[PDB]
């Protein structure tokens, strides 16, 4: 049972609808 | 009777319930989406996780507006426009999810790191206008 | 002498395990001696003839109760003194079960030690 910082990681991305 | 001193032997052992852990991480968008009355459960985007039959991981919703405790369930404003939209884990993700784990407190909810959960537009459903809205998830090797 | 041998159980799982969920199996046999005594080691022992001991996570540092279970205490032949400190003994070439002391304990999640004195008799 726990958490690894070491581990914690980010991502983001951009979605665009269209019309 | 008796007992021998020169046969004595002190034995020893470890017990081990391994915590550790670990996961990987990446993120893609799905095209052709178009503005307008959406679908309900409409996927726009796919978390990423597979590796060597590890274990759990750990995510949130990342923005502005982040509205739960647990985990998981958040909004994003556009860049052009700037209006808001619902946005989350699939109603099937959160049925595989595995916890909802608490890092000194810190709520995370966490899924077996073997999947792509797929993310939506939570609701009801939502009248979207054409224009960009990014998405954040940080994501963590909860360990089991 | 005495050939010892002390062998952890698998698949065991963190956090409420069965009540006296079987932990490991010594396994003491032997050719010239009938018996053998035992005892558990380690910081915080709780009873007299040291059969019930208390030992801890390594990652986390936190206790557990352990010892030898209610079916191989009544396995022994008798409780015999060494200039005065008890050990209950038992027949040579047996198995006795280590077990976690007390109801369905909370294991968290970690590594645990244990360590066993055993010694041979001649009744």
């Amino acid at each position: 049972g726990s958490f690894l910082p070491n581990s914690e990681q980010q991502k983001s991305v951009d979605i665009v609808f269209s019309s | 009777g008796s007992f021998l001193p020169n046969s004595e032997q002190q034995k020893s052992v470890d017990i081990v319930f391994s915590s550790p852990q670990d996961l990987t991480v990446s993120l893609i968008p799905v095209s052709g989406l178009k503005a307008g009355k959406n679908a309900p459960s409409a996927k726009i985007a796919k978390l990423v996780v597979n590796s060597t039959t590890l274990k759990e991981f750990g995510v949130r919703g990342i923005s502005n507006n982040v509205v739960d405790s647990t985990g998981t369930a958040w909004r994003v404003a556009g860049k052009n426009t700037g209006k808001e939209i619902g946005v989350g884990l699939s109603s099937d993700s959160l049925r595989r999810s595995d916890s909802t784990e608490k890092w000194n407190g810190v709520n995370w909810m966490t899924f077996n790191s073997n999947d792509t959960l797929d993310i939506v537009l939570t609701g009801p459903a939502q009248n979207v206008t054409a224009d960009t809205y990014p998405i954040t998830l940080d994501v963590v090797g909860y360990q089991p």
